[PDB]
């Protein structure tokens, strides 16, 4: 959608990601048009220099699950233009996940898709197995909360 | 700098939190609000070690890198009697079931 | 100021009320104007619980690096019911 | 319309 979307100010901003989790970390960066582009991912406990733009879109992502990460302790990462020539920092970490995200994280990390339903737990869990994380429907989710909260 | 630990005995466990820089005397009071036994009847210890009432968690080896939220550290208890000696115990937790086929590396 | 939780092989685990609440469960029991009592919940499990409450507490509203909650493979699905149960 | 990029440069600890 051209709500959350990066904006071509062709305004370069000097950027750094600093990966302060223990997952291998996806950088994805919303086009012009609202699409998600991955970028190289960096592994945990290390950083790196990022040459991007003022008003340009990010979020990030567990490199393999696409488990949701927050970045300065929020969703999106917004660049701004740099002031005295200091780098923009943007801090990944991870969020505090329920008992019951973490739990199934484990869970899909250890079971294949087509094995879940062989699992001897209550029945209304293998929906939520199944109803892996996406990037997508994040976006969607953002969306509405975006607009809805006005 | 808070260190966040387990004070079992026999079947009871204390989830509690002390700073680094608080005393054992004073993590004795915690426990004495809880289970209404006084200081002087009480015994703590780190794995088989008496801790000093006068010393600081820390100068008794706690640290908050090893002593976190989800993986406190262990502080043993015991509690006095007048003639006899209770002795350190503390019951171990049930164990799980054997990993499921479905989850084991094939 | 303090709750007390009872596993199913009669360990008892005591953590700080506010802790506790956590838990939806846990805090829609005691909303009214303490001991309770899960003993269908194991001590291997039981226990997990209440580190999550203590690190849950700690790192929600902190901007410190947060570190992974552990979970043992092997404990994992009676871990996920007692979390789908407790509503935390 | 341009899009962000990586300089070749070598990744740093966090200390």
């Amino acid at each position: 959608r051209p709500v959350l979307r990066s904006v071509n100010s062709r305004e370069p901003s000097q950027v750094i990601f600093c990966n302060r989790s223990p997952r291998v970390v996806l950088p994805v960066w919303l086009n012009f048009d609202g699409e998600p582009q991955p970028y190289p991912t960096l592994p945990p406990g290390t950083g790196r220099r990022i040459h991007s733009y003022r008003g340009h879109l990010w979020l990030f992502r567990d490199a393999g699950t696409h488990d949701g990460l927050l970045v300065n302790q929020t969703e999106l990462f917004v660049p701004s233009l740099n002031v005295d020539g200091q780098p923009i920092f943007a801090n990944i970490t991870l969020p505090v996940y329920t008992l019951k995200e973490r739990c199934l994280q484990v869970v899909r990390s250890l079971v294949k898709p087509e094995n879940y339903r062989r699992l001897d737990i209550v029945r209304s869990l293998y929906e939520d197995l199944e109803d892996h994380p996406n990037v997508q429907k994040d976006l969607e989710r953002l969306t509405q909360e975006r607009i809805a909260h006005q | 700098m808070d260190v966040f630990l387990m004070i079992r005995r026999h079947k009871t466990t204390i989830f509690t939190d002390a700073k680094e820089s608080s005393t054992v005397f004073e993590l004795k009071r915690i426990v004495e609000g809880i289970l209404k036994r006084p200081p002087d009847e009480q015994r703590l210890y780190k794995d088989d070690q008496l801790l000093d009432d006068g010393k600081t968690l820390g100068e008794c080896g706690f640290t908050s890198q090893t002593a976190r939220p989800q993986a406190p550290a262990t502080v043993g208890l015991a509690f006095r009697a007048d003639d006899t000696f209770e002795a350190l115990c503390i019951e171990p937790f049930s164990s799980p079931p054997e990993l499921p086929d479905v989850m084991k590396p094939q | 100021m303090y709750v007390k939780l009872i596993s199913s092989d009669g360990h008892e685990f005591i953590v700080k009320r506010e802790h506790a609440l956590t838990s939806g469960t846990i805090k829609a029991m005691l909303s009214g104007p303490n001991e309770v009592n899960f003993r269908e919940i194991p001590s291997h499990v039981l226990s997990k619980v209440c580190m999550y409450f203590t690190y849950k507490v700690r790192y929600t509203n902190s901007s410190t690096e947060i570190p992974e909650f552990p979970i043992a493979p092997e404990i994992a699905l009676e871990l996920l019911m007692a979390a789908n149960f407790l509503d935390c | 319309m341009l899009a962000p990029y990586i300089p070749m440069d070598d990744d740093f600890q966090l200390r």
